[PDB]
């Protein structure tokens, strides 16, 4: 996997762009579109030939003091139209119609900053938010219900910075400033039932409020992978990729080498390290890697505008093949990357509000 | 203690 830099631009606000996401629910034949979030806005662009990045429209929050950190795409499960969720310092999740940029509805709960949003891989209505208040929450955006809060003293003890669902959306791994990675299974009887009841809730037809699950005990926890804030995590099948601000993505799994992930118990005290991908100059926290749709590759930018891309299409994780992408004018910290669904474009976004387009 | 930004 090789790329060349075809364009770049800078947004007018000059504040960090903390998040970038292509819409992988784009319709066939339509051009590729991505969203950026930073300052108090989200902006959409369309990718065209000759490197063109065509500016469409933004949503700008009414509060000049909001600062959006994260966004995620889904679609309306009745109409198929794409939807974009965004959130950040105010702790309010907004669901935006990306065509008109109207905010269709919003959700409050965390009241406290939201550091990441992820939609479930099989159900477009299930949205996970992770917060500076130390909890994760799972919302159903079809019935507008809070399904569950994942927290308690056995939960995270400091800001949660990232989380990821596994392939089938059976379990979440979360991580944050307490240096720990925690697993929360959502295919328990209690959680599958809470999900089904969330779909059954319509406040116009009943008197009761919808009761959320309080999940106070993760199904596995470790602090033995990193020694500082853990700011991005992703499943790779039954293994985990996670990073801190220590210039390494560690590939690891709960338990011993031969332990099946669905047999791990909450008291498991071991982990197995399958590999580690080192890189340079990424000492600051809130720096996220992304993978392509197929999980064949992983990209991470660092604090001086260098991109690293690992090819994971190899027999074992430690055999990953790295290439790097540099441009003499890109020298600000890269906060997040995103691949188009077809893998032909990689976009990096930066602390000086610039956006960089690399074409395969 | 880790910083979010280079400053």
């Amino acid at each position: 996997y090789s790329f060349k830099c075809v364009n770049s631009l800078k947004e007018d606000h000059n504040q960090p762009l903390f998040g970038v996401q292509f819409n992988w629910h784009s319709k066939e034949g339509d051009p590729l579109v991505f969203a950026t979030v930073g300052s108090n806005r989200v902006t959409l662009y369309e990718c065209h030939s000759q490197g063109e990045i065509r500016l469409l429209q933004s949503y700008v929050d009414a509060d000049a003091d909001e600062n959006f950190y994260t966004c995620a795409w889904t679609y309306d499960s009745n109409t198929s139209h794409p939807l974009l969720a965004v959130a950040g310092s105010r702790g309010i999740i907004r669901i935006i119609n990306p065509i008109t940029m109207q905010c269709i509805k919003h959700y409050v709960g965390h009241g406290n900053a939201i550091n990441e949003l992820k939609f479930h891989p099989r159900d477009p209505n299930l949205l996970l938010s992770v917060s500076k208040d130390h909890a994760l929450r799972l919302w159903n955006i079809q019935t507008d219900t809070l399904v569950a809060i994942f927290g308690g003293v056995e939960g995270h003890r400091d800001e949660v910075l990232s989380a990821d669902y596994d392939l089938l959306g059976e379990k979440i791994m979360s991580c944050g400033m307490d240096h720990s990675l925690k697993l929360w299974r959502i295919n328990s009887k209690r959680m599958m039932n809470a999900i089904k009841e969330s779909y059954d809730y319509n406040p116009n037809k009943t008197n009761r409020p919808f009761i959320s699950q309080k999940i106070h005990f993760p199904d596995f926890s470790t602090r033995d992978i990193h020694r500082n804030y853990v700011d991005c995590v992703r499943w790779l099948g039954d293994l985990i990729l996670s990073k801190s601000c220590e210039n390494a993505i560690v590939c690891w799994k709960p338990g011993k080498m031969e332990d099946d992930i669905d047999k791990i118990k909450p008291s498991e005290s071991n982990v197995t390290i399958l590999g580690r991908f080192d890189y340079s100059q990424c000492d600051i926290w809130y720096m996220r890697f992304s993978m392509d749709f197929w999980q064949k590759m992983l990209a991470l930018g660092n604090q001086v505008g260098k991109l690293y891309v690992w090819d994971l299409e190899v027999e074992d994780p430690h055999k990953a093949k790295c290439t790097t992408l540099t441009h003499h004018k890109c020298g600000a910290a890269i906060r997040q990357t995103s691949f188009s669904r077809d893998s032909s474009i990689l976009i990096a976004v930066c602390d000086d509000a610039s956006i960089w387009r690399w074409d395969r | 203690t880790a910083r979010k930004s280079t400053g």
